């Protein structure tokens, strides 16, 4: 199982204004984790695309454990994120019926053209 | 918009 650190849809320490910017005019479905604001509720936000709009989702870390809420049940962030690759999240919230769908990846990078 | 999501 692969490290947070090297996974393409962790940005680590960019802010929640870099993340707005990212996915701006994206698709349903889009998503990227970034490291929290602030330190005290949760170690990661995953922001998500649904309706246009975005949704910032809180991973905490306790006990050896990941998850969006207690009890949390998963090993780590990289394990969290796949498993809902192809399950929704409508369990945790009526709002989110939405799968992670499309990463925003920090290795796919495209080049402007100069002549 | 940002809005953030109760997981609860």
């Amino acid at each position: 199982n692969m490290s947070l650190q090297n996974a393409e849809w962790y940005w680590g320490d960019i802010s929640r204004e870099e993340v707005n910017e990212k996915l701006r005019d994206t698709a349903d479905g889009t998503f990227l984790v970034r490291d929290a604001s602030t330190k005290m509720h949760g170690d990661y936000t995953l922001t998500l695309r649904k309706g246009g709009n975005n949704k910032l989702i809180k991973i905490f870390h306790r006990d050896g454990k990941y998850g969006f809420s207690d009890p949390l049940t998963f090993s780590s962030v990289v394990e969290l994120i796949n498993h809902y690759r192809n399950e929704s999240l409508a369990q945790y919230n009526p709002k989110l019926d939405v799968k992670l769908l499309y990463p925003v990846s920090k290795y796919q990078q495209d080049q402007v053209v100069k002549e | 918009t940002n809005e953030y999501m109760d997981m609860k």
